[PDB]
């Protein structure tokens, strides 16, 4: 459809892509008996092959003139579990590293002596400050609105 | 000034070696020498600027006798396919036969080289079919570089040298400037366009002999001063025309057609001469702008001063900027390094896709070659339009005439300039080398179905938005309704839509998944760059590690190891590490341009469209394939005609290796290897008769930075030259 | 048959009414209040420039309010100006609309 | 100038200390001394010292 | 021929001087620190840049700075 | 190449003889101390 | 520059060049 | 008072007519701004005035589209007019010098006033009727700037009604309106 790639599961290119593979797989495996490991192991793979390319094709994904997904990182409704679906999600976890960093570093900061609290962590303390940042956005927010979020007073100087 | 260097008394009193090398490094600083004054400096820049002028002219006159005494133009003239352009002939006292048997090709007598700058497809398109013709221009080239010596010595004399106000008259100059040497050198084209290049590719001579006889259109003159002006677009060629011939030739001299020639596969020259009327017009009305002194015209600084909008968003806005600009000429040499920049690589960008030369596309190792120059060229512009933005900044501003304008308010927020350009940095480097890895194990594993392709789709739909018709976007170009659609229907479409939508050719190539990484590791290149390039323009006046830079200069070496290690802090030094990022990046950029095209012309595009998306594919399909004729150009079974390249490439090699022996190792080592050399010399019989004048010391700090960088860019650029050269012309395509 | 003679006759006395009449006073506020390229702070025959030098044996002029050449000449360029871009362009007939 | 441990921020342009606090030690009262205060602060510079001396018109916030 | 300066807020240290391995700086009477004590410059003849002096004055930015200059025999540090 | 017995004269008055002269006259006036 | 003279034409006029370069560098100097 | 309770800026206090301090961006902070954008929205306010009628009139009357109504060029005739008699002097070339000469010259004439309330309010030969003498003025004023920004507003959404629906004019819009209020209504252009 868009970008001209037709969708994975009609591409009559794909099927090149899995039984090509399959083949390979069976040639390796016609080297040993059907009850050892190695035989055990290859079945594996083979299913684990056929499990992978039922997959692509159910989702929705458009292949390429060559049988290869390519993903339409757009906005596009209907790929929306390409590029903005797992984004939001890694968004939300990176922003919980950062802000549950952020909070350590202002409460270490007035103590007796904060460098000491740098490379020797107090597990209690940053466990609760883990455990608490799970709501960051509705706490940077709130941050931000109560103007507590930046500084003014920078140290820069350049003469 | 009683010795080698006679403009400074510091090298003039060295003993050591060292007053040869400073002596002929700062041998162009002028504004850093002795007794010198604002109205000696600009008249030696006037004179210096006349010889660069001279030395030019001289250079394109030495090309046009060498094609025209060695080279076989003539021939070259009625097979522009099946002949080889000759450069030069070559006399080599150390060949050998199979040597002499093997660079003899073409259709020499003996051995030549083969052009490989489109000098011949330029000289053919605007009307030379003769040696006389290129003898001529030779000669004609000798006459006004003489010339233009002649103005250089006499504008030093004491009579007639300018004054240091003369030169800082900013209204005339720009008003003259565009005026004249450009609107009226386009027009001048125009009229040799029209009165010798098209009639030549119509087929009919016309020289010096008969200008004024034969009349470039059968009704000259008449329908122009009476306003009809359609007249000179009734009937232009077909696509039957045979350049050179009346075979199919109409008799338009100006119009709008717009795509390639059917059978040069380039430009049309009616178009070209449209073109420059059309610039020439807007050049030229656009001169009459600024006050000189005739009443009207604009005042260029009150202009500047208008410009502060209310509201103090941005200060004191331009109050002052015009004083800054006027008196400094380094503000003035990174402006026109910066904008010369763009377009030389402008340039390189369109000459590709639009081929404007005869039989240009069709010498697939000449536009490779074109595009490498021109952007490696482009490049090192880019780096020195930064350098000298630096030393502007580090001599030349006053920080009380800047009261708050703009460029104080740069200086005022330059931490957060530097700290987004750092993470714009990092995260381009860190996506982009993720993605690839991630491809690279993809492959690795017999996998290739899970590796992430992305699909270009803005640079996609832009080119849908064009008129290409692949991705079935249908938008703005594509669509049969949309107004920008019938607008141009009857004008231009018809041959654009018509080029664009034949892949054929390089005008908008059709990309994929590859094209994708490779754009954003050029944004990576070029974030790189600018960011290296602007912490070191902007911390050049001082830091918090120094906060005193001002006072020590542009290039110094250091500022002790105290501190916990000052090495490396100037803003030269920030130059020197930013020509490491100009040389990766354009080398990524000709790496790219180089594939692609290579897979065009082969036939097999489906081979970097599909072996790009991983990192293996580039070293393993591009640089290790193309590889087998290059250093096969001599072997244990004799040698062919790529054997200098074979020779060339290695060479680069080594200087480029030898580059890191300047780099790696610093000079508390020479030094003291030095002090005992000097020792063994001296404690030598029969040859202690000898003497050295000056002490022979280890080479400086930073130039050894210098001469490290130097050979890094050499090497960098014989050995891609050599292969490009090589890989291609040793197939053509 | 667009007659030229006519045409550019019209276009170059409309623009000769509208610089003489109805933009003579702004025209000359605008330019006594950004006069004379400066350069440091003094312009530039001051400066010292044999050749930034106003011509006013060019410039004295008599019309009652201050027409010297060079705004007749300006004011004509412009109106021949239109007038070309006018005559150009009705003689081919076209369509280029939604 | 300043009062002993008295919290004040520093103005000295060529400072490391620009823009930052610190508290007052000792300044010294004698009458022809340029830079008396005596102000030592919780972050090291390139250096590695955290004392320094200024005059009491270069610094003060409070 | 390096140019040596001595800006007026050492507090006397006494360490540029005791650092420097050449001879160059040398203590002078001078009232305004504490004990009427400053650095003094008179032998930059001699200086080879060592900039052994810079990293030891413990004021804020620097008191004594060394400023490159023209090079000489005695400066470029030769024995030959 | 109408003449050939030119490049036999040129070069080796470029390559050979043109270094060896001005190499020398830029050590003259390198190693002087007027 | 099929013919001979004209190599010789070039010679000479490379040479008054060259005469002239030489002039302006000494007076650059 | 566009929010019944919200303060005012200290440039808003409500003096001027038609005041009711409206100013969330912050764009008449600065004293000369705001007297040359309170005389800029009079001028857009009168010119939408008088547009009104003129898209309104002739699409009931001479039977125009006010889109189609000046699609008559690029296509050699046309120029209809009220009862539809073509005018012979309407050709584009030597209809739009004029267009271009009499607007320039009323607009020249215009811009020379250093009084802002002669600016915005001339009189003279612009009230040859004695209508601003010395009876109710601020009420007037009010009005003219009421019905001056409906105007305004009534425009907009002419000059968004025909782009959204393309060759047609904001009348048959009311009858498509009427023709089926629940389903002909904006949630189409902006929900597709
Ligand atoms: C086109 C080439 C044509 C053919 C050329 C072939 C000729 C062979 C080259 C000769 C090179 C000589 C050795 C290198 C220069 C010596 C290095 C050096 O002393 O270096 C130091 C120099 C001199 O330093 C100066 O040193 C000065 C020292 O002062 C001296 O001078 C002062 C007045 O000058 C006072 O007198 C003072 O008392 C006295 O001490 C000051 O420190 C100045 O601030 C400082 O600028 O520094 C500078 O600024 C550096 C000046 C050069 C800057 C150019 C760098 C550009 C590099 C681009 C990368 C090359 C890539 C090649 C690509 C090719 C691709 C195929
Ligand atoms: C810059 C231009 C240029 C360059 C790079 C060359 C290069 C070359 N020429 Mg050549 N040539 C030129 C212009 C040039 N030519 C012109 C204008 C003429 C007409 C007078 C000639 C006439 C000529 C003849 C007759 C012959 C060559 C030959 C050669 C080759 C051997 C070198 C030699 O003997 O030179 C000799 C050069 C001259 C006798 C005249 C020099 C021409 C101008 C004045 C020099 C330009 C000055 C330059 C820009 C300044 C350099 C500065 C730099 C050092 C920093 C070499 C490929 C030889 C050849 O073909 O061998 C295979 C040979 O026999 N040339
Ligand atoms: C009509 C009048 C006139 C003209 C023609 C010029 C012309 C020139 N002046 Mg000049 N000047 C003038 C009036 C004029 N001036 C006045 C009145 C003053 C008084 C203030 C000055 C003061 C002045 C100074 C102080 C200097 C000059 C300089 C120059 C030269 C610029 C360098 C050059 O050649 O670039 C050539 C550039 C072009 C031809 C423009 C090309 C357009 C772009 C950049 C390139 C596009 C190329 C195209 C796309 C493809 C072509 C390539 C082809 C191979 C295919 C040039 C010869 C400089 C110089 O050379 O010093 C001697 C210089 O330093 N002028
Ligand atoms: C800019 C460079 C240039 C130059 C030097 C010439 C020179 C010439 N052209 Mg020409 N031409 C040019 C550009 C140029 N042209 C261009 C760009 C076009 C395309 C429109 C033409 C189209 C053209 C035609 C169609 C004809 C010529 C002809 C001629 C010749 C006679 C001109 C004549 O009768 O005077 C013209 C008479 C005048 C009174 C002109 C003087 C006033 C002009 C407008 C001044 C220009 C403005 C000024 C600079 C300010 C002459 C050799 C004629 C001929 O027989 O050639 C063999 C001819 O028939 N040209
Ligand atoms: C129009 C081209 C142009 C011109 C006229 C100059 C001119 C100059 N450059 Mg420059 N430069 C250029 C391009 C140019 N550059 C480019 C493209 C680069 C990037 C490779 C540089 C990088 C560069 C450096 C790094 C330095 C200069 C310096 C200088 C000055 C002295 C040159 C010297 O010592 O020998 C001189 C004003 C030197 C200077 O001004 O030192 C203070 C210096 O240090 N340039
Ligand atoms: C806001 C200013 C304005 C502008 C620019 C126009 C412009 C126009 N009107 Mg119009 N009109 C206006 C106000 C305006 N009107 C008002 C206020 C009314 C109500 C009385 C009308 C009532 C009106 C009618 C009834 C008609 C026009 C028509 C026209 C067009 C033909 C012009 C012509 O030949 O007549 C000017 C010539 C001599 C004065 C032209 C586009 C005609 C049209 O477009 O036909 C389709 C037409 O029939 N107008
Ligand atoms: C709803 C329509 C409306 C209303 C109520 C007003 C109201 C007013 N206008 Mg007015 N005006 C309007 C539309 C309107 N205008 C339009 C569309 C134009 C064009 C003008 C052009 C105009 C001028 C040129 C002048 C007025 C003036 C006036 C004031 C006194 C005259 C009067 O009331 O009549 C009064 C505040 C006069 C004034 O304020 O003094 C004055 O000089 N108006
Ligand atoms: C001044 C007040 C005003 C009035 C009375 C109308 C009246 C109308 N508009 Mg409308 N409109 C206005 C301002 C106004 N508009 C403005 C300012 C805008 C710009 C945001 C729009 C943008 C707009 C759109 C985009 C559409 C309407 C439509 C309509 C019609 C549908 C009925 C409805 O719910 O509304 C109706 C005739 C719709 C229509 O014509 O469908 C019948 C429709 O699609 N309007
Ligand atoms: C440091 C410094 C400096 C330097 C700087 C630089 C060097 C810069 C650069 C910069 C650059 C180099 C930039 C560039 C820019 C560019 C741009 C900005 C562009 C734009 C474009 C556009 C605008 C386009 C548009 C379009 C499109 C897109 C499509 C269609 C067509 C058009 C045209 C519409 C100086 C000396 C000044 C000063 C001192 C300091
Ligand atoms: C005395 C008097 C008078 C009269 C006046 C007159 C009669 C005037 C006229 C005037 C005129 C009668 C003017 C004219 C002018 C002209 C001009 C000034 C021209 C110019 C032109 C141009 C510049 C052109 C250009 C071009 C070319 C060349 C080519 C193509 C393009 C173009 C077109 C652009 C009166 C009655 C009022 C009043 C009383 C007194
Ligand atoms: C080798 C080396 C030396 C010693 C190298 C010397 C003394 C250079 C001299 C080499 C010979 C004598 C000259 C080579 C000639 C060239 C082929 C061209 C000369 C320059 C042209 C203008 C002629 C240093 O002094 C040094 C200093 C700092 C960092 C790295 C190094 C470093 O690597």
């Amino acid at each position: 459809d868009v970008a001209g790639l037709t969708p994975c599961k009609e591409s009559k290119g794909f099927a090149k892509r899995e039984k090509q593979e399959i083949k390979k797989l069976e040639s390796r495996l016609k080297l040993y008996a059907p009850d050892s490991a190695p035989a055990l192991a290859l079945n594996a793979t083979i299913e684990k092959t056929k499990r992978r390319f039922a997959f692509y094709g159910n989702e929705g994904l458009l292949c390429g003139t060559d049988g290869l997904p390519h993903l339409i990182v757009d906005g596009d409704q209907a790929h929306l579990g390409e590029f903005v679906y797992p984004g939001l999600v890694f968004l939300y976890i990176a922003g919980w590293i950062g802000w549950v960093g952020r909070a350590y570093l202002i409460d270490v900061r007035t103590s007796k002596k904060p460098t000491e609290k740098e490379i020797i962590i107090d597990v209690p303390l940053a466990l609760r400050i883990m455990s608490k940042g799970l709501t960051w956005p509705v706490a940077a927010i709130g941050e931000l609105r109560s103007g507590k979020l930046v500084e003014k007073s920078a140290n820069i100087t350049v003469s | 000034a009683s010795r080698f260097p006679k403009f400074s008394r510091g090298l003039s009193q060295d003993p050591t070696t060292r007053r040869i090398w400073f002596g002929i490094a700062t041998a162009h600083d002028f504004e850093s020498h002795d007794d010198m004054t604002e109205e000696r400096l600009y008249q030696k820049i006037f004179a210096s600027h006349f010889g660069q002028l001279a030395i030019i002219f001289l250079w394109t006159s030495g090309n046009l006798f060498h094609v025209a005494w060695q080279g076989n133009f003539e021939a070259w003239g009625q097979d522009p396919l099946h002949v080889r352009p000759i450069a030069h002939a070559i006399w080599d006292p150390h060949f050998g036969q199979p040597a002499v048997e093997a660079f003899t090709r073409g259709g020499a007598s003996g051995p030549v080289n083969i052009a490989y700058s489109g000098v011949y497809q330029w000289w053919y398109t605007i009307g030379l079919r003769t040696n006389q013709d290129l003898y001529g221009g030779s000669i004609f080239l000798l006459f006004v570089s003489a010339l233009f010596l002649i103005a250089g010595w006499l504008h030093l004399q004491p009579k007639w040298k300018p004054s240091v106000s003369w030169f800082k008259n900013a209204e005339s100059r720009l008003n003259h400037h565009l005026s004249g040497l450009f609107g009226v050198s386009s027009l001048a084209w125009t009229g040799h366009l029209v009165h010798v290049a098209i009639p030549e590719s119509r087929g009919e001579h016309v020289r010096w002999n008969n200008l004024l006889t034969a009349l470039p259109h059968p009704q000259g003159l008449g329908p122009f001063f009476a306003g009809q002006w359609n007249v000179y677009a009734q009937n232009p060629d077909s696509n039957s025309h045979l350049f050179g011939t009346s075979e199919g030739a109409g008799t338009a001299i100006l119009t709008f057609l717009g795509g390639f020639h059917p059978q040069t596969q380039s430009l049309w020259l009616t178009d070209m001469a449209h073109h420059h009327l059309a610039i020439a017009v807007i050049f030229i009305i656009a001169g009459h702008m600024y006050r000189t002194n005739f009443g009207i015209g604009h005042s260029m600084k009150e202009i500047l001063e208008a410009h502060t909008p209310p509201g103090g968003r941005l200060g004191r806005g331009h109050k002052g900027l015009y004083d800054t600009i006027n008196n400094s000429l380094h503000f003035q040499l990174g402006l026109a390094l910066a904008s010369l920049g763009v377009i030389t690589s402008l340039v390189a960008q369109h000459m590709y896709s639009l081929p404007p030369y005869a039989f240009l596309a069709q010498d697939f190792t000449t536009q490779a070659a074109l595009y490498t120059h021109h952007q490696y060229i482009a490049g090192f512009i880019m780096t020195g339009a930064f350098a000298h933005g630096a030393i502007f900044f580090i001599r030349d501003y006053n920080p009380e005439q800047n009261k708050d304008n703009v460029l104080a308010r740069m200086l005022e927020h330059k931490e957060a300039i530097i700290s987004h350009l750092s993470w714009a940095s990092l995260f381009l480097g860190f996506h982009t080398l993720g993605l690839y890895v991630h491809n690279d194990v993809m492959l690795a594993f017999g996998t290739p179905e899970k590796q992430i392709l992305i699909e270009p789709v803005f640079a996609q739909w832009i080119q849908s938005a064009h008129g290409k018709a692949l991705y079935g976007f249908d938008v703005l170009l594509s669509s049969a309704d949309s107004p920008a659609f019938n607008a141009g229907q009857t004008l231009w479409l018809p041959g654009w839509l018509d080029a664009i939508n034949n892949n054929s050719n390089s005008l908008f190539l059709t990309i994929g998944p590859g094209d994708f990484l490779v754009h954003h590791a050029i944004a990576l290149g070029l974030h790189t760059t600018t960011l290296i390039l602007v912490k070191g323009a902007l911390d050049a006046r001082g830091s918090k590690l120094m906060p005193d830079k001002k006072e020590f200069g542009y290039s110094f070496p250091c500022d002790g190891p105290g501190r916990g290690g000052t090495c490396d802090i100037s803003a030269w030094d920030a130059f020197y590490l930013a020509v490491f990022w100009m040389l990766n990046t354009i080398g990524w950029v000709t790496f790219y341009w180089h594939w692609k095209h290579i897979t065009l012309w082969q036939g097999n595009v489906a081979q970097f469209n599909e072996s790009s998306t991983y990192l293996m594919g580039w070293l393993r399909d591009y640089l290790w394939l193309n590889s087998s004729q290059l250093i096969n150009g001599y072997n244990p079974f004799g040698m062919n005609s790529l054997s200098v390249w074979a020779w060339m490439f290695l060479f680069g090699h080594l200087v480029w290796a030898t580059g890191f022996m300047f780099l790696i190792s610093w000079r508390g080592y020479w030094q003291e290897l030095i002090e005992t050399l000097a020792w063994a010399h001296e404690r030598t019989p029969l040859a202690n008769l000898v003497r050295w004048k000056d002490k022979p010391v280890a080479l400086s700090i930073v130039q050894a930075r210098l001469v490290g960088l130097a050979h890094f860019s050499v090497g960098y650029i014989f050995t891609y030259a050599a292969f490009l050269i090589a890989s291609t012309s040793g197939k053509f395509g | 048959e667009a007659n030229t003679a006519l045409t550019i006759t019209l276009s170059t006395g409309a623009l000769l009414f509208l610089g003489r009449f109805v933009f003579l006073p702004f025209q000359r506020d605008n330019v006594s209040r950004q006069g004379l390229p400066v350069q440091n702070g003094v312009t530039h025959f001051d400066a010292g420039d044999s050749r930034a030098q106003e011509v006013t044996s060019f410039l004295k002029t008599n019309d009652p309010a201050g027409f010297t050449i060079v705004d007749v000449l300006a004011w004509g360029a412009l109106g021949h100006a239109v007038g070309f871009f006018i005559l150009a362009t009705i003689n081919n007939g076209y369509n280029p609309q939604f | 100038g300043p009062k002993r441990g008295s919290i004040v921020k520093v103005l000295r342009r060529e400072s490391y200390w620009f823009n930052d606090t610190g508290k007052v030690v000792a300044v010294d009262q004698a009458p022809g001394v340029r830079y008396p205060v005596v102000v030592r602060f919780d972050k090291v510079n390139y250096a590695g010292v955290s004392t320094n001396n200024y005059s009491p018109d270069e610094l003060e916030a409070a | 021929a390096h140019s040596v300066k001595i800006y007026d807020t050492c507090i006397g240290c006494t360490q540029c001087v005791r650092a420097c391995p050449t001879d160059v700086l040398e203590m002078v009477p001078w009232d305004g620190c504490k004990a009427s004590q400053i650095a003094s410059a008179p032998r930059t003849e001699d200086c080879v840049g060592c900039k052994r002096c810079e990293s030891a004055c413990p004021t804020d930015f620097l008191s004594v700075r060394v400023y490159l200059g023209a090079e000489t025999t005695r400066s470029m540090g030769l024995a030959y | 190449m109408t003449a050939s017995y030119l490049p036999s004269i040129f070069v080796p008055l470029i390559g050979l003889v043109f270094p060896a002269i001005t190499m020398a006259s830029l050590f003259i006036y390198i190693e002087q101390d007027e | 520059s099929i013919s001979d003279s004209q190599i010789i034409v070039a010679l000479v006029s490379a040479f008054i060049t060259g005469i002239l370069a030489l002039r302006l560098g000494k007076s650059l100097y | 008072e566009w929010l019944p309770g919200n303060p005012r800026p200290s440039y808003l206090d409500g003096s001027a007519p038609g005041d009711f301090g409206f100013d969330p961006l912050g764009l008449g902070e600065v004293p000369e701004n705001l007297e040359r954008f309170k005389e800029s929205e009079l001028i857009h306010a009168r010119w939408a005035m008088l547009a009104v009628p003129g898209v309104l009139i002739p699409e009931a009357l001479g039977y125009g589209n006010w889109v189609s109504a000046q699609k008559w060029a690029a296509t050699p005739g046309g120029q209809a007019t009220y009862l539809g008699n073509p005018v012979p002097w309407g050709n584009l070339p030597v209809i739009l010098a004029i267009e271009f000469l009499a607007i320039a010259f009323a607009e020249s004439q215009r811009n020379g006033e250093p009084d802002p309330e002669k600016r915005k309010y001339p009189g003279g030969a612009f009230d040859p009727l004695g209508f601003s003498k010395g009876a109710n003025l601020e009420e007037l004023k009010l009005k003219e700037i009421k019905n001056g920004r409906l105007a305004l507003v009534a425009f907009l959404g002419f000059a968004v009604q025909a782009i959204a629906y393309p060759g047609t004019g904001p009348l048959e819009n009311l009858k498509t309106h009427l023709a089926d209020p629940w389903h002909n209504t904006i949630a189409h252009v902006i929900i597709p």
